RNA sequence: AGGACCGAACCGACUAAUGUCGAAAAAUUAGCGGAUGACUUGUGGCUGGGGGUGAAAGGCCAAUCAAACCGGGAGAUAGCU
RNA sequence: GCUCGCCGGAAGACCAAGGGUUCCUGUCCAACGUUAAUCGGGGCAGGGUGAGUCGACCCCUAAGGCGAGGCCGAAAGGCGUAGUCGAUGGGAAACAGGUUAAUAUUCCUGUACUUGGUGUUACUGCGAAGGGGGGACGGAGAAGGCUAUGUUGGCCGGGCGACGGUUGUCCCGGUUUAAGCGUGUAGGCUGGUUUUCCAGGCAAAUCCGGAAAAUCAAGGCUGAGGCGUGAUGACGAGGCACUACGGUGCUGAAGCAACAAAUGCCCUGCUUCCAGGAAAAGCCUCUAAGCAUCAGGUAACAUCAAAUCGUACCCCAAACCGACACAGGUGGUCAGGUAGAGAAUACCAAGGCGCUUGAGAGAACUCGGGUGAAGGAACUAGGCAAAAUGGUGCCGUAACUUCGGGAGAAGGCACGCUGAUAUGUAGGUGAGGUCCCUCGCGGAUGGAGCUGAAAUCAGUCGAAGAUACCAGCUGGCUGCAACUGUUUAUUAAAAACACAGCACUGUGCAAACACGAAAGUGGACGUAUACGGUGUGACGCCUGCCCGGUGCCGGGAGGUUAAU
């Protein structure tokens, strides 16, 4: 019984591109950022109590960041999750 | 088991093959079948110790019972095998009981014969039992040395030993090689030859056979240089010194010997 | 001419691991050295 | 059957020719030897300095080995520049 | 965009390993790029990397490491026992198609399947750090069958030819479909099956082992392939409509037969050979303790799950390695069509590329090439190179000898192409029909067609038909060393090394010895037909003396002399 507590906390944000809304579209799929655990059941129960909705299952994965420099200095974005989050039918918000 | 082959290959010369036809083409028995590690000369710091060791094809193990303590319990040979572990060849008996082992081989040894051991052991080659109840004089092999050891003795190709002497408590035995010893009666032995004793026979002629009879080359010591070995140098070809062991201890002949806990078993020197 | 280095991370590992040095006396004679020093970078596993 | 032959790959380095500030801190061009076996190459693992191993040449050991590298002694010492 | 050139057992595609964002979008040209730059692995920004099934992780070990105890050791600590992890190995199962600029067996469609859990059901002896089995293994050959694959026809659909001809032996393309499932084959192995009993499998066994007795010849097990299902689906030339001049949407015909046949599969097969050829888990049996009413297991149903982590991209390489976008090196997977013995040799296919300065000019000298009159090695240290030869099939072919070889000895023959033989023959293949049988994916049958040498003979062009590439010079005398082998990563490849046997020697196991501060290593899981060391080198003939010296093996009478 996930623990609402962790839960809440365990989603970072939903996110915008084509491929998400081509996944909206094709397939009402959702297109989200979210933890670094982000397991996927994790990330099912998680959206499906934050939208009242039905989750079908979801694909995991993980960005590499780029290693950009910032003037001179060299850096690298810390790696965070998307997912294909998608359910048999629903209402996108 | 003779036949030379014939010349065909510059290098297939001198060759000699030594075949039994009787060899059971085919696989070993699993419940003697062991892993076993190619050394090399290696030790447990990994240095290689013995040295010109290495290679050798994949070798598997069959665990020998020395010991054939099973006494009263009769057993029918069924296959004599050969082993590269051994020179000798490995036969396989059913005990009574219906357990199995190979076992080692008397020269007559043959499929169909029915043995066991025990010290009221027929007197049939191929059974063992200690040479106590062993009549004196007989030609026997594959002995004990203390009592249920298992046997470290003329365990090899057409070995065997011939009794010189009992000595009440004890006997005298003639090695294949030369030197008597004593030992105690209750020492268990088996009676008879080995056969297969025309290993010697075979030449291994081609490089190749000891390359995969698991030889690395051996130098010529002196033909080295200095840098390392106890004979060395020669601006061509030169030795003008004692051959030495490769630590420096002399060769072609000193006396090294000195166990001393036994030596009182040496009961003549062997030549 | 295939020359010196050849690659391998689990080889990295295996050569100078934190594991490795942290495991025997004397790599755990090195950290110090470094951070004695103060390397940023302790080992070559990161 | 063959430590067989001819000869692909593969491994090797015999001859010459560039090339020797070169494209490469050893190449390629012309060739050339082996080409089922002492075959050969990965991946894994083992071996340590007056040590290792070496089908031996004093070889080879992170290009670097008649004694690896690196730290220290130690700013070694220098009837010599 | 056009034309041209180049590769293609790769300069193509896919991977590991490494790379660790470079890929694509958009955007700019400082610098980076060796010229210019509008282009980019270059600057900036955004994006994209989706796994119950593909790996990893995971279960197990493998050679290895570490190491409680311990033993050994100044202390470090050596070492191993229990253990315990450590892939290049083994272990449950996914695929076709579509899908984007950028991934995809993970996304969409459809069809699978596999592994636990959960329960419901009825059947109810199960269960193990342990028993056994299995997993399970070498090399060399050799088929055969099939198949991918490839060829032709049939088929469709397109078309009628830029200049002689070109409505047909016409021309151009296409002529498709997974897993699994059910089939169960060509094939391969296999005696089954029952009862009894037994010092065996560390107890225990009902199991493996064996003994017997019986008792019947069948079953079992394996195993590609092909066939039905799959798959009335999709794909699928093309067509059509729209245009973002880049793709959308719908329709989408035909989509079969035959041939040829793998370095692939049946193959862990078979058959042979000695050099004698992992393990343990996963799996199956078994029972101990224990409980066997419970539990647990049998299975039918139903249900659920099947974490993460990896996942783009690059790769014979501009991204890996060597300081460069590198003429050097880096394993694995695939493997077309043309002649061809052919994974090559040439030249194309899909593909891909045209190597980041270019352009003119045409002396020397180079550097690679080709070309050559007579001469034909006189050149040169040296016939170095170059040249010169080379193939196939047949004839014929020495010295010498370990009888094998040499010996591709040499030397010569001949070779295209068309026709006929014989409008394709030999051969291979096998249709239909005919039957035969326990009915099958059965068999004899017959040869339909089709594929298809080679030879002979005929005829004939050239100068030449091994026409290109590709593709040994050979002789003869010998020194060396028997050679296959090794060798100086980088100036040397042999005679140097090793090597087969041979002898010497040393050594009978807590063996010698080597390392080891000692434990304890390897030897050797061997017991002298064994191993060490040395010397030497196949083989055939043989291998003499000098024991003074110097070492070694022995003998001790006396001189000799420490420590006490």
């Amino acid at each position: 019984m996930i623990r609402e507590e962790r839960l809440l906390k365990v989603l970072r944000a939903p996110h915008v591109s084509e491929k998400a809304s081509t996944a909206m579209e094709k397939s009402n799929t959702i297109v989200l950022k979210v933890a670094k655990d982000a397991t996927k059941a994790e990330i099912k129960a998680a959206v499906q109590k934050l939208f009242e909705v039905e989750v079908e299952v979801v694909n995991t994965l993980v960005v590499k960041g780029k290693v950009k420099r910032h003037g001179q200095r060299i850096g690298r974005r810390s790696d965070w999750k998307k997912a294909y989050v998608t359910l048999k039918e629903g209402q996108n918000l | 088991a003779v036949v030379k082959c014939k010349p065909t290959s510059p290098g297939r010369r001198h060759v000699v093959k030594v075949v039994n036809p009787e060899l059971h083409k085919g696989k070993p028995f699993a419940p003697l079948l062991e892993k076993n590690s190619k050394s090399g000369g290696r030790n447990n710091n990994g240095r290689i110790t013995t040295r010109h060791i290495g290679g050798g094809h994949k070798q598997a193990y069959r665990i020998v019972d020395f010991k054939r303590n099973k006494d009263g319990i009769p057993a029918v040979v069924e296959r004599l095998e050969y082993d590269p572990n051994r020179s000798a060849n490995i036969a396989l008996v059913l005990y009574k009981d219906g357990e199995r082992r190979y076992i080692l081989a008397p020269k007559g040894l043959k499929a169909g014969d029915q043995i066991q051991s025990g010290v009221d052991a027929a007197i049939k080659p191929g059974n063992t039992l200690p040479m106590r109840n062993i009549p004196v004089g007989s030609t026997v092999h594959n002995v004990e040395m203390k009592p249920g050891k298992g046997g470290q003795l003329a365990r090899s190709a057409g070995t065997y030993v011939q009794i010189v002497a009992r000595d009440g408590a004890y006997v005298t035995l003639r090695l294949r090689s030369g030197e008597m010893r004593k030992v105690e009666a209750d020492c268990r032995a088996t009676l008879g030859e080995v056969g297969n004793a025309e290993h010697m026979l075979r030449v291994l002629g081609k490089a190749g056979a000891a390359r995969w009879r698991g030889v690395r080359p051996t130098v010529r010591g002196t033909a080295m240089n200095p840098v390392d070995h106890p004979h060395g140098g020669g601006e061509g070809r030169n030795f003008g010194k004692h051959p030495v062991t490769p630590w420096g201890v002399q060769t072609k002949g000193k006396k090294t010997r000195s166990n001393k806990r036994t030596d009182k078993f040496i009961v003549r020197r062997r030549s | 001419m295939k020359r010196t280095f050849q690659p391998s991370v689990l080889k990295r590992n295996r050569s100078h691991g934190f594991r490795a040095r942290m495991a025997t006396k004397n790599g755990r004679q090195v950290l110090a050295r470094r951070r004695a020093k103060g390397r940023a970078r302790l080992t070559v596993s990161k």
